RNA sequence: GAGUCGGCAAACAGACUUUGAUCCGGAGAUCUCUGAAUGGGGGAACCCACCUAGGAUAACCUAGGUAUCUUGUACUGAAUCCAUAGGUGCAAGAGGCGAACCAGGGGAACUGAAACAUCUAAGUACCCUGAGGAAAAGAAAUCAACCGAGAUUCCCUUAGUAGUGGCGAGCGAACGGGGAUUAGCCCUUAAGCUUCAUUGAUUUUAGCGGAACGCUCUGGAAAGUGCGGCCAUAGUGGGUGAUAGCCCCGUACGCGAAAGGAUCUUUGAAGUGAAAUCGAGUAGGACGGAGCACGAGAAACUUUGUCUGAACAUGGGGGGACCAUCCUCCAAGGCUAAAUACUACUGACUGACCGAUAGUGAACCAGUACCGUGAGGGAAAGGCGAAAAGAACCCCGGAGAGGGGAGUGAAAUAGAACCUGAAACCGUAUGCGUACAAGCAGUGGGAGCCUACUUGUUAGGUGACUGCGUACCUUUUGUAUAAUGGGUCAGCGACUUAUAUUCAGUGGCAAGCUUAACCGUAUAGGGUAGGCGUAGCGAAAGCGAGUCUUAAUAGGGCGUUU
RNA sequence: ACCCACUCCCGUUGAAAAGGUAGGGGAUGACUUGUGGAUCGGAGUGAAAGGCUAAUCAAGCUCGGAGAUAGCUGGUUCUCC
RNA sequence: CCAAACCGAUGCAAACUCCGAAUACCCAGAAGUGCCGAGCAUGGGAGACACACGGCGGGUGCUAACGUCCGUCGUGAAAA
RNA sequence: GGGCUCAAACCACACACCGAAGCUGCGGGUGUCACGUAAGUGACGCGGUAGAGGAGCGUUCUGUAAGCCUGUGAAGGUGAGUUGAGAAGCUUGCUGGAGGUAUCAGAAGUGCGAAUGCUGACAUGAGUAACGACAAUGGGUGUGAAAAACACCCACGCCGAAAGACCAAGGGUUCCUGCGCAACGUUAAUCGACGCAGGGUUAGUCGGUUCCUAAGGCGAGGCUGAAAAGCGUAGUCGAUG
RNA sequence: UAAAAACACAGCACUCUGCAAACACGAAAGUGGACGUAUAGGGUGUGACGCCUGCCCGGUGCCGGAAGGUUAAUUGAUGGG
RNA sequence: UUGUCGGGUAAGUUCCGACCUGCACGAAUGGCGUAACGAUGGCGGCGCUGUCUCCACCCGAGACUCAGUGAAAUUGAAAUCGCUGUGAAGAUGCAGUGUAUCCGCGGCUAGACGGAAAGACCCCGUGAACCUUUACUGUAGCUUUGCACUGGACUUUGAG
RNA sequence: AUGCUUGAGGUUCUAACUCUGGUCCGUAAUCCGGAUCGAGGACAGUGUAUGGUGGGCAGUUUGACUGGGGCGGUCUCCUCCUAAAGAGUAACGGAGGAGUACGAAGGUGCGCUCAGACCGGUCGGAAAUCGGUCGCAGAGUAUAAAGGCAAAAGCGCGCUUGACUGCGAGACAGACACGUCGAGCAGGUACGAAAGUAGGUCUUAGUGAUCCGGUGGUUCUGUAUGGAAGGGCCAUCGCUC
């Protein structure tokens, strides 16, 4: 970062933003990853057993990335409009 | 030991897919004399210039 | 179980030993003086005593006792009547040393911040205290987050993240997860720990046995050559006159303790833990500090120098200002193994460690010589040979030094300053050149001479005469420079290593890839906690192949077609 | 005598890390001197020169922090394309 | 006796211009030649940021300096 | 520079020649492209500091290797020859006397002329300066391998409020005798404060010890201080008295 | 490498100090001052002796005063959350 | 500024006396005098002289030679001349030219930018040290008040 | 006001506390401690908190450029020349300016054209206002210079707030950070009948990053939960840094 004594770029520019502490427990699961879960039910603990999310993850969201291979039930897991359509197209369903 | 990121650089340069974002200078405290166009075009983030990437990439411990 | 009287380092003496010596191990005895040093003193290794008991008559001798302080106890005991302070005796204990590890008291600066004061270095160095083989800590007035976990300690992650920071340089978590270990007990008195018995197991401190090879060649010597065998739960050990599974000592393996030490145990005994009886000058508060990653910050929590100061489970603490609700715990009393740290010391084993300028400073009589008043600093120095067979004798010489023969030896130009024996540097001999000739000393041309055979289209040595030609390094715009550095030789002497990381090359696997600690008859295999990738945009909530900005689905930013 | 150190010369790889020869000053005093003792490192001591504190002084020596730091100087070792 | 203006003749100017080149620069199209490439982009690794002289155009100095400061080209640097 | 003048000067013109590592010729090596799925051909290149890129040599150790070489001679040392573009390799004579290592890999304390580098050895200066008070020597005799220096004798000279004799401190055997001379002695040495061995120091009265205290030290308790300690009472040491 | 005109000095003056003195060394205890007591002790300047030592109190220091202004910790009225 | 005048000398930037135009004396950082004193500064004189004109002779000790012993700094290597040029700008080494047989010894110091000490002057380094102050920030000590140790009583002092 | 909570000065008292005052004892003793007498006395003194003072002591800072350094000057921005007819281009080269101003001196619609000279005319004059001719920008343009200016960009008047909010194709300039110009789209306006014009001023100076703090908004976050604090985002303020 030393620029010869000129005001460095890492001090000419302003600090901005804040880090989100609420986003440290969240993870995103692709639709291509839902078929790698065991037991036909996609859940918080079942995604941890499949090693698709970390152990500390407490809330999961599914977004459309890849194709849902097999019909699975999403229990307590949020999804996007595109992901929800793809999951239900393959025969899946959602539970609160 | 493991490399220590410069705290000040990490507070001014966010890494996104596409470069490092940063705010603009000259938007802090002398703003009446500045035109609205100048203040509006100095608002928002921006990608790091090509010549500053390696230097900042080294300030952060990403290289 | 046959030699021995330690080594440098032998020579003669005098002896000991199969009536079992030397030697090795256990247990005893003796154990001067100094040193905590302790009867008093002192310039350490010295000086001077006293008390008791015994025995000598002379001018002493033997044995024991005689420090201080702490704890306990007994007797005495002031000012002052009782007391107390004090004094005397006794018993027990302590003191000192030791490399590190542990807990605690005190606590820098250089340095970094490209200056410097906050900050950093760093609670480091150092000084001091105490303890133990470990120490400390330790059984939630703890986290968590409405689900739960369940003491302490240590390792890997989370993560160089949250945060902190003249928001500079820097500092830097926790939650959660994976592991190693696992243990909890009491104040209506226990788990433990210590000591002394005691019952058995090992273990340690000397040792014993331990297989199997000959001929031949070279050679000083065979273990090496050639041929043919044998042992192996013993084959890459050390020696032996060169390279040995079978020559010796060993090795695998199997045995072994009169005696002592130690560790596990089975009971028993006291002792302790033990603070008694659930915690008040305590929790909380104000001021000033310190610590918590957190530098006053919006600053919770811990701690306390000053000052204050509750409640009593219908109560109290915490959940990071603070309030309410909820959850969770019960402080002001204690004890507690394992996993963890270290190695001055003892043994074994090992090394893509050194091999005498290396490796310890020290291979050698080295913390020595030497230097210093002192604290302290601090070297140099290894090799004959297989075996002293270490040169009888003769000669020169000063009854020298040193040599010449002789002899020993495989070898003496291996002769004791001894393996090899380089270079600088110094000589002797031979060949050629050199006393009318100017300078980086060479290089190009080149006569003659000398030597040797190949006898002149050769090899070697020298080189008259002549063209050209001002070393090298460094540093510089530029150096013959009269700028720098080097007297020469030999040896040594400078881009390393660890941990994070990026790019490239080359491999493995591939929408997956890879494990860390750790476990593991251990480079295998397991362990997938974690890290990276498969999605981005946004400060963020969030949305998501989109997202952000915006009134805008418009424009534009970044992203998406691998 | 003893203490001192004003001048010149010598000496300057010295006989000597401060001397010698010749001259010079004090020489009963605020004198010189032996033995023993006290004071020392931001400290001492100083009839005061920043003098002296073991040939070392505008902050001794010794070990440690310590391989301080050095934007400076020097040096940096085989070959070829 | 001095002198505004005007008229005519007559000169100068880096900070005057009624004018005004050569070159140089920008763009387009086109042949051949590029040593197999010149160009550009991205990334790995630098070194360098004391320059010197000569020519030409200048400032400065005295159109002095092997002076000093720019522009531009050549050589030295790093080239026998 | 010699020298030069109808030039060996100057002006003009012309034809020759000399002249470089430039160009050409001949032979060789190498880089990059292209053609070649080849050996190789073709074209153009090949000065170079800082610096980037590429390709190698060699050294020590580990594996390959319980292999291979080696007393019919290893490593090392010293000559000769030879091979390669180079770092270097190979063969051999002599010396040496027991170890070495092919190949291909792997690791590095891996390459030295410079650092007023470090250690040792040895040069140059140079057989030069100097041989340390200018108090001073001469001769004879002896001994001895050897005498200016040792011993003795005869002379001479120097100090004599020391250059003589002591006490203290300090040193520690240097004292004396026999033997001896390598080194030490600024020369030689028979001599010595030097080497080897032996001998030598005798106390009621000398000086210590013992007794007593000065300055000052230490200091039971004690007072003070984060600790370490500081101060100090009773005491106990401490001569220079 | 400086012996002086430098330092000291007798004398002078200013100032502090009532004794558990001022002052100094010491985290402190204590010690020096001093087993002294203003004719004493400390600090400062001047420097035998002789004649003398003038003017300035604005600045700075020191001494004395305290009406007013300002002013610390502390206390916590009041307001706003 | 060697001020000017006077004295002293043949001649006096020094000296002594004086003037006052004191760049920029001055009264206890004392002013002005002052006997005695001083290895104190300046100036003049007598004596005396090798200080000098101008050195000569002599005496010892070195130097020199012989015998014995035996250093030093320095040193890239040397087959190490002059001159004039050239040149990192002052040449034994370059160019041209001149001179010059080889090697010692005693002497002398013109050069070898001779030896010695990584210039001390000067400048630089975001170097050091020590010193100063009304530089900054601190701090020992001294001092102020609150609270504690710390109490009784009586009196001048606001609101309940 | 009998009586009542409690501040601040003074005077007494003794009982804390102090005595480097006497006496006694421990005790063979100037320490010390205890007892007692005496003297002070809630003072002094000490801890803690706080104001002052404080080179007694400490850690440090004390710029650069520069024809050596110092002294003097300069340091950012604008204009001209140097500057070699694109851009750029140095000197302690040659000359000047800036660190503002204006709610009108901005926008628009409408309308106008200066300076100067001469002649005539009360005070009135060289020069005031008036009329006429010439004049043709020699004036003006807030301000220095340069470049511009007739659709005047100069001057007057009416109405106004476009000195708007979101942006923004595309460029210029450029190490970065900054900087400049801007058609067009949307929202909402002003002036004009309308086409249109307007995102400040003829243009080029009039300026200061980050950090930190303050103020106005905010659908963001909110350490168990709901809030809040605090933080983020947007707007804006505080540097002769
Ligand atoms: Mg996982
Ligand atoms: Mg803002
Ligand atoms: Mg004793
Ligand atoms: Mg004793
Ligand atoms: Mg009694
Ligand atoms: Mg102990
Ligand atoms: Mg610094
Ligand atoms: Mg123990
Ligand atoms: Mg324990
Ligand atoms: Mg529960
Ligand atoms: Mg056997
Ligand atoms: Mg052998
Ligand atoms: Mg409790
Ligand atoms: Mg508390
Ligand atoms: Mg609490
Ligand atoms: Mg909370
Ligand atoms: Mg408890
Ligand atoms: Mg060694
Ligand atoms: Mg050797
Ligand atoms: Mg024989
Ligand atoms: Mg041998
Ligand atoms: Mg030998
Ligand atoms: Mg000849
Ligand atoms: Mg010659
Ligand atoms: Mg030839
Ligand atoms: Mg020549
Ligand atoms: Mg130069
Ligand atoms: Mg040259
Ligand atoms: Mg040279
Ligand atoms: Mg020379
Ligand atoms: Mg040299
Ligand atoms: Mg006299
Ligand atoms: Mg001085
Ligand atoms: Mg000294
Ligand atoms: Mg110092
Ligand atoms: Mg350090
Ligand atoms: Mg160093
Ligand atoms: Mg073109
Ligand atoms: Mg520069
Ligand atoms: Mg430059
Ligand atoms: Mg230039
Ligand atoms: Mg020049
Ligand atoms: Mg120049
Ligand atoms: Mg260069
Ligand atoms: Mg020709
Ligand atoms: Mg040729
Ligand atoms: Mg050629
Ligand atoms: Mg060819
Ligand atoms: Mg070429
Ligand atoms: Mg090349
Ligand atoms: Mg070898
Ligand atoms: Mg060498
Ligand atoms: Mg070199
Ligand atoms: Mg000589
Ligand atoms: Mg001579
Ligand atoms: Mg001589
Ligand atoms: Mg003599
Ligand atoms: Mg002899
Ligand atoms: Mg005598
Ligand atoms: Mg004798
Ligand atoms: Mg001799
Ligand atoms: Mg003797
Ligand atoms: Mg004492
Ligand atoms: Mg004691
Ligand atoms: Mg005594
Ligand atoms: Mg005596
Ligand atoms: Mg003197
Ligand atoms: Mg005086
Ligand atoms: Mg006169
Ligand atoms: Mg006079
Ligand atoms: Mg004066
Ligand atoms: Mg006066
Ligand atoms: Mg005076
Ligand atoms: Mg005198
Ligand atoms: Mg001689
Ligand atoms: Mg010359
Ligand atoms: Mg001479
Ligand atoms: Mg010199
Ligand atoms: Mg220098
Ligand atoms: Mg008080
Ligand atoms: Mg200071
Ligand atoms: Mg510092
Ligand atoms: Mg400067
Ligand atoms: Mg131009
Ligand atoms: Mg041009
Ligand atoms: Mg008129
Ligand atoms: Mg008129
Ligand atoms: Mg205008
Ligand atoms: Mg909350
Ligand atoms: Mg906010």
């Amino acid at each position: 970062g030393f620029e010869g004594g000129q005001q460095p770029l890492h001090r000419r520019l302003p600090k901005f933003g804040f880090v989100s502490l609420k986003a440290m427990d969240r993870a995103e699961v692709r639709t291509s990853e839902l078929a790698k879960v065991e037991g036909d039910v996609v859940s918080l603990q079942t995604l941890k057993d499949a090693n698709l999310i970390n152990q500390h993850v407490q809330r999961v969201k599914v977004m459309l990335s890849g194709e849902v291979g097999r019909a699975v039930t999403l229990k307590g897991i949020a999804a996007t409009k595109g992901a929800r359509a793809a999951i239900e197209a393959a025969g899946g369903k959602f539970e609160d | 030991p493991k490399m220590k990121t410069k705290s000040g650089a990490a507070k001014r340069f966010k890494k996104t897919a596409g470069g490092l974002k940063h705010k603009h200078a000259f938007k802090s405290h002398i703003l009446t004399k500045m035109t609205t166009k100048r203040k509006r075009q100095l608002r928002g983030t921006s990608m790091l210039n090509k010549s500053d990437v390696a230097r900042v990439e080294r300030s952060l411990r990403l290289r």
